[PDB]
RNA sequence: GAAAUUGUUGAAAGGGAAGGGCAUUUGAUCAGACAGGCCAGCAUCAGUUUUGGUGGCAGGAUAAAUCCAUAGGAAUGUAG
RNA sequence: UUUUAGUGGGCCAUUUUUGGUAAGCAGAACUGGCGAUGCGGGAUGAACCGAACGUAGAGUUAAGGUGCCGGAAUACACGCU
RNA sequence: CUCACCGGCCGAAUGAACUAGCCCUGAAAAUGGAUGGCGCUCAAGCGUGUUACCUAUACUCUACCGUCAGGGUUGAUAUGAUGCCCUGACGAGUAGGCAGGCGUGGAGGUCAGUGACGAAGCCUAGACCGUAAGGUCGGGUCGAACGGCCUCUAGUGCAGA
RNA sequence: GUCAAGCGUUCAUAGCGACAUUGCUUUUUGAUUCUUCGAUGUCGGCUCUUCCUAUCAUACCGAAGCAGAAUUCGGUAAGCGUUGGAUUGUUCACCCACUAAUAGGGAACGUGAGCUGGGUUUAGACCGUCGUGAGACAGGUUAGUUUUACCCUACUGAUGA
RNA sequence: CAUUGCCGCGAAGCUACCAUCCGCUGGAUUAUGGCUGAACGCCUCUAAGUCAGAAUCCAUGCUAGAACGCGGUGAUUUCUUUGCUCCACACAAUAUAGAUGGAUACGAAUAAGGCGUCCUUGUGGCGUCGCUGAACCAUAGCAGGCUAGCAACGGUGCACUUGGCGGAAAGGCCUUGGGUGCUUGCUGGCGAAUUGCAAUGUCAUUUUGCGUGGGGAUAAAUCAUUUGUAUACGACUUAGA
């Protein structure tokens, strides 16, 4: 329901998350996914090696460049799952496309917004305990990615301010919730209580 | 069917498209790793290619059989003069890679480097950093507050330099501008020797040593538009082919119907850029210095420079770089070297070279003698007027 | 003094063809009316349907159960 | 009852069959089809499933589906991997 | 020093032979590649069950077009009787047959038809009628003839050879 | 590949492996006649690229009837190599060598607007056999025109709003 | 003159395993060998976990650089039919992948956490919460007018301003104080009609132009000529008041 939507891709199955982005793409919901790194695919981390490297086999015999481009960071692994689950090369679906915007770590404007999940594509909520699973970072590591030290530097810098931010605000309310108790039991708060608020 | 004989490819899939460089000036696609606990130093240098002399010197290899002989080697000789100091940039690393966060310039520059900045120089107003010079003018501060941004950020600083090519035999007049990077320890202290070294020098000596492996970055002897016998070495075709000899005969299979990229075709031969690594440094020579050429063996007063000059060079009167073998491009072209990015233990490095004799007689033939005074002694006395 | 083909002007569109069908947006262009025409809304109906709420009946082992009473019993044995 | 056109190269599927190691092979039997035929489904396809077609509107369906491309439950349930 | 054997050691299930679901081994091809793709693992896999939902030119209902059938309709049928009206069913199609129409050159008749105050032709992302073949009109250009209807006739309709 | 009679000085399975039996491949040759007869240039070589793995060499390993040396069986693995000649048009073959090794294949039996034209497969000529003859012979022999890219893509380089 | 007449030498340029020079080191693995260790009181390289390890792979490094990927920096044209840029407000034209109360900021775990409190300050004690945002904030007034008080010294809008933090694309976040209104926290007074029973009933934000008044700066590139480190032509590299 919000302008655009930031989901914090943390823990988050990359196709369930990537057919419900999709959706809200073709339904006009702009959505920017953060912290790509932290996605993950289930099964163990070899059987997905093996599917990148099935994948970055297959390239245009003639000219390399023309081929399948197989891109290595872990928001465009992210970015090539939700293709494919859109007619990107329609109009209507480049447009859907254009209303996408996926990062690894949290950069600037988004590091100050609210982050949501989807909680259909929580890897928490939907694999059974014990089953294996990979992070996209160390995948992408390992298929040729540059930059996950970068991003883990970032991240615990950003944290940091992160965690002097939360600080102040639960130091506020604590004030906030202690006058609202002082508002209880008076005769508007009981006037209040009776409808329910 | 298959190939029915065995044979490897023609050419090095590695260096490809085989286009002409972008630059007269190669780029140095990697610097050497840092290591914040040694000083401050340039990982690279400028230089201006002369031509090759060759030597003579001594063996120290244990277990040859010319082991404390004599070889003769080729050797190519850089002129360097002494780079200006011209600038400071810094460099943030980001998730998308390297990011320049901002350059700071030194006050003065000279008319070489301002030249860089223009096509047309005889015709222009010559208002190159004419605004820029006025922000030093007041005490600096829009100065220093960049400087304290490459301070507080900038996890990589690079040092902008120009070469002196006026202190060089070439008509150009208009120097080249690189970025060197600092190496050494704290960036802060990486800025503070960028700012101290504003509008300085730096000479080869300071940034080179004897016997240090060093990589040439350069871009190689053009050629034009090349067939495929010359460009990827295929074998010529017999006498009796008719539509020409100098041809790949069967450019690809049926299928898949298109001609691969691994097939050897005509075009651009030459002017790409090239890194070649591992060549020792065998003379650091000075430019202030007469009997440049001579060795301790020799002690013949003479400078590097050959009889009659360096064929198309010049001569030199600048500090040089003697570095052993053949390195890329041709002779007046500018050219990098850098540092060795691995530290090479191989026996053929570590090896202290002395110098037992440089030749210095004319390129511009076969010459007979090394100095003007031995060929006077040769010959005696000519016709030619007192 | 037609077409193919071409120039100029005008209009329009153009990421490895173009052209077409259905439908609409936008732009251009064009026919029309009252002395009731168009486009709508509401009400009460009719025809065809779709989706709810709720009432009364019938059957079965005249549901089986639960519940109630009574007899016997055990154990994954309650209290003593 | 008269008259006359075209045709007299066929092919596929289920079942029954012959020759052949076999064949998208060759040859028969019964029916249904394609040829001669669009439509919905099987991504795609002469023949398969469904259903055969004037022009429209509304409703309900078949076969096939309902993460997303894609209309329709990231339904509910018992397990297995 | 080794065995079918046992107890002051423990503390409740264990062994053997099979049977069949899924998975794995058996399981090696040539351009890069295909559960259609993306992807998916208490799945978006397999086996099964129950509902809901989606949508065909199919079914139901209604309108309109045609066709075929069965009827009605003459003492101003309150003047159209291969006409008008009522009722019902039906509509795929190559090769092919038959019907009803559209168009072109010329002929007989008619409109005492149109026309130098502009015939014919031609151009026109202008208009109207016809399911269509086509027909009609407006504007431009043009300069001498040409249409409707009823019949007659054929050297009568082109994207290909 | 399975099974294991048997061989392997005793010992089924180190290496083998009969009688049977289950497969895979499409580099063999048949089988078929679906596509092409208003023509898809028909053998081999030369040149050049890529791909497969059923691995000859090289790397690392497991097993041996592996003491060492040299071998043999097997695994991951196609990264990287896999030759020079005599004879023959040959493919294939066979020999002399050298090598770490001289593995097997595919790509319209890769590749003729890339070549070459030795062979086959037009018209000339000779022989042998056959035929009365004209003539035949996947029998031998010798001689016999190898066309076109400037178009589109692809590729290699080169500019550029 | 002998279609470069021929012969010897021949610089330059090009060129040759026929000449020289140079051709990097890290991580993750396969096979395999192991460790700990259950299943299965033992055993076991494997099931969870884990070590080493190949000419492998991925990096480093090397080539090109997206001609619709990006950054930093220098200069930016008037005595030149008064041109360029920025700021503000007047009117026009283009449009808009689609404003309509608010994108409302911990991090980690999920066989665990959040919050509050307390001490010995921990991998602590106690209490409480979840079972969805069905929340929270906001929300009354001609699309929100004019006006009168009461209570409070709070809330909030706009500009001015102080100080600080933020470089991943920071372009925002937190402040200090003075103005300047408003306040629905409470109680009053006036107005709204006829848009005629609905017809978004127009209230958003990019491009631009042009008008007015207030600042600011005072260049290059290309052709042509030239160079040869370049080159088929373009292009490239040089030079020229
Ligand atoms: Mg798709
Ligand atoms: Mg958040
Ligand atoms: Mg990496
Ligand atoms: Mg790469
Ligand atoms: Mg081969
Ligand atoms: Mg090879
Ligand atoms: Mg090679
Ligand atoms: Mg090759
Ligand atoms: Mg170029
Ligand atoms: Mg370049
Ligand atoms: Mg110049
Ligand atoms: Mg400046
Ligand atoms: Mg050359
Ligand atoms: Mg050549
Ligand atoms: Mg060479
Ligand atoms: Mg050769
Ligand atoms: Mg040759
Ligand atoms: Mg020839
Ligand atoms: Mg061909
Ligand atoms: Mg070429
Ligand atoms: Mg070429
Ligand atoms: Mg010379
Ligand atoms: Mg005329
Ligand atoms: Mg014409
Ligand atoms: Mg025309
Ligand atoms: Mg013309
Ligand atoms: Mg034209
Ligand atoms: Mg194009
Ligand atoms: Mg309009
Ligand atoms: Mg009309
Ligand atoms: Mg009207
Ligand atoms: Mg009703
Ligand atoms: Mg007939
Ligand atoms: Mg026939
Ligand atoms: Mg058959
Ligand atoms: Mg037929
Ligand atoms: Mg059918
Ligand atoms: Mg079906
Ligand atoms: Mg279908
Ligand atoms: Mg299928
Ligand atoms: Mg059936
Ligand atoms: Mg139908
Ligand atoms: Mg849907
Ligand atoms: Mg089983
Ligand atoms: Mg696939
Ligand atoms: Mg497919
Ligand atoms: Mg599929
Ligand atoms: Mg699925
Ligand atoms: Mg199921
Ligand atoms: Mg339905
Ligand atoms: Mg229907
Ligand atoms: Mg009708
Ligand atoms: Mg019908
Ligand atoms: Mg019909
Ligand atoms: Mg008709
Ligand atoms: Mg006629
Ligand atoms: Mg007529
Ligand atoms: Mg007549
Ligand atoms: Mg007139
Ligand atoms: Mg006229
Ligand atoms: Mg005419
Ligand atoms: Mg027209
Ligand atoms: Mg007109
Ligand atoms: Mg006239
Ligand atoms: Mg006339
Ligand atoms: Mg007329
Ligand atoms: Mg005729
Ligand atoms: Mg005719
Ligand atoms: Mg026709
Ligand atoms: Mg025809
Ligand atoms: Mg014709
Ligand atoms: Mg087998
Ligand atoms: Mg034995
Ligand atoms: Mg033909
Ligand atoms: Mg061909
Ligand atoms: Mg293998
Ligand atoms: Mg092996
Ligand atoms: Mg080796
Ligand atoms: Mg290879
Ligand atoms: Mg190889
Ligand atoms: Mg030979
Ligand atoms: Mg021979
Ligand atoms: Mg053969
Ligand atoms: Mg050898
Ligand atoms: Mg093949
Ligand atoms: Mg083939
Ligand atoms: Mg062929
Ligand atoms: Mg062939
Ligand atoms: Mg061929
Ligand atoms: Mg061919
Ligand atoms: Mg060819
Ligand atoms: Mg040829
Ligand atoms: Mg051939
Ligand atoms: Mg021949
Ligand atoms: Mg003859
Ligand atoms: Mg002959
Ligand atoms: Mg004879
Ligand atoms: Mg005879
Ligand atoms: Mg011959
Ligand atoms: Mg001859
Ligand atoms: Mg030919
Ligand atoms: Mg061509
Ligand atoms: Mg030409
Ligand atoms: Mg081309
Ligand atoms: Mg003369
Ligand atoms: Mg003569
Ligand atoms: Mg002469
Ligand atoms: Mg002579
Ligand atoms: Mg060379
Ligand atoms: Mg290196
Ligand atoms: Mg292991
Ligand atoms: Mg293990
Ligand atoms: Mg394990
Ligand atoms: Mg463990
Ligand atoms: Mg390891
Ligand atoms: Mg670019
Ligand atoms: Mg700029
Ligand atoms: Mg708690
Ligand atoms: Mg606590
Ligand atoms: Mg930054
Ligand atoms: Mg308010
Ligand atoms: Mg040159
Ligand atoms: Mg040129």
């Amino acid at each position: 329901v919000e302008p655009v939507v930031v989901i914090d891709g943390k823990g988050h199955l990359v196709g369930r998350l990537a057919s419900v982005v999709a959706k809200q793409l073709l339904n006009g919901q702009k959505i920017v996914v953060v912290r790509a790194e932290e996605l993950n695919i289930s099964g163990e981390f070899f059987r997905n090696k093996l599917k990148y490297h099935d994948f970055l086999r297959k390239a245009t015999a003639f000219n390399k460049t023309r081929g399948p481009f197989h891109f290595r960071a872990p928001s465009r692994i992210f970015y090539k799952a939700l293709r494919g689950m859109v007619s990107h090369k329609t109009a209507r679906g480049k447009a859907a496309l254009e209303r996408l915007k996926v990062f690894e770590g949290i950069p600037p404007p988004y590091d100050k917004k609210k982050r949501v999940v989807v909680p259909q594509a929580l890897r928490v909520l939907r694999l059974k305990p014990g089953r294996k699973y990979t992070t996209l970072g160390k995948l992408s590591t390992s298929v040729g990615w540059k930059y996950e030290d970068v991003v883990a530097k970032l991240e615990a810098k950003r944290k940091v301010s992160s965690a002097e931010y939360y600080a102040k605000k639960r130091a506020f309310t604590k004030k906030v919730a202690s006058a609202n108790a002082t508002a209880a039991e008076s005769d508007v708060a009981k006037q209040l209580a009776a409808l329910g608020y | 069917s298959h190939r029915k004989y065995e044979a490897p490819r023609h050419g090095h899939l590695g260096f490809l498209p085989r286009k002409r460089a972008a630059s007269i000036r190669a780029r140095v696609k990697a610097f050497p790793k840092d290591d914040r606990s040694k000083p401050v130093a340039l990982t690279s240098f400028l230089g201006y290619k002369a031509g090759m002399t060759t030597i003579v010197r001594d063996l120290d290899r244990p277990g040859s059989k010319f082991h404390k002989r004599e070889v003769v080697e080729a050797v190519t000789v850089v002129d360097t003069p002494p780079v200006v100091v011209v600038g400071v940039v810094g460099y943030v690393e980001t998730p998308r890679g390297l990011r320049s966060l901002t350059t700071v310039w030194a006050e003065h520059l000279s008319d070489e480097v301002k030249r860089r900045f223009y096509k047309n120089w005889y015709k222009s107003k010559k208002k190159a950093f004419t605004k820029y010079s006025a922000k030093y003018a007041q005490d600096g501060a829009g100065i220093e507050r960049e400087l304290a941004r490459i301070k507080k950020y900038a996890s990589v600083v690079r040092v902008l330099v120009h070469t002196q090519i006026r202190k060089t035999p070439l008509a150009q007049k208009k120097a080249h501008l690189a970025e060197i990077q600092l190496n050494g320890g704290s960036i802060s202290e990486k800025v503070d020797w960028a700012r101290e070294h504003f509008e300085k020098t730096v000479a080869v000596d300071s940034v080179f040593e004897q016997n240090e492996m060093i990589d040439a970055i350069a871009v190689t002897k053009g050629h034009g538009f090349e067939g495929v016998t010359h460009r990827w070495g295929t074998k010529k075709l017999p006498r009796k082919t008719h539509r020409g000899l100098r041809k790949v005969a069967c450019i690809g299979a049926w299928h898949p119907a298109h001609v691969m990229w691994s097939v050897a075709r005509a075009g651009q031969r030459g002017y790409h850029s090239r890194t070649s690594i591992n060549h020792k440094i065998y003379r650091v020579g000075k430019g202030d210095d007469e009997a440049n050429g001579a060795t301790s063996f020799d002690r013949t007063k003479k400078t590097i420079t050959p009889m009659g000059g360096f064929v198309h060079y010049g001569e030199i009167k600048n500090d040089f770089i003697m570095v052993k073998g053949c390195i890329p491009g041709n002779r007046k072209r500018i050219v990098t070297l850098r540092k060795s990015l691995y530290t090479n233990t191989s026996r053929k490095a570590l090896e202290e070279v002395s110098l037992k004799w440089i030749d210095t007689a004319s390129k511009f033939g076969k010459g007979r003698f090394q100095t003007p005074a031995e060929k006077h002694a040769f010959m005696g006395t000519l016709k030619k007027d007192l």
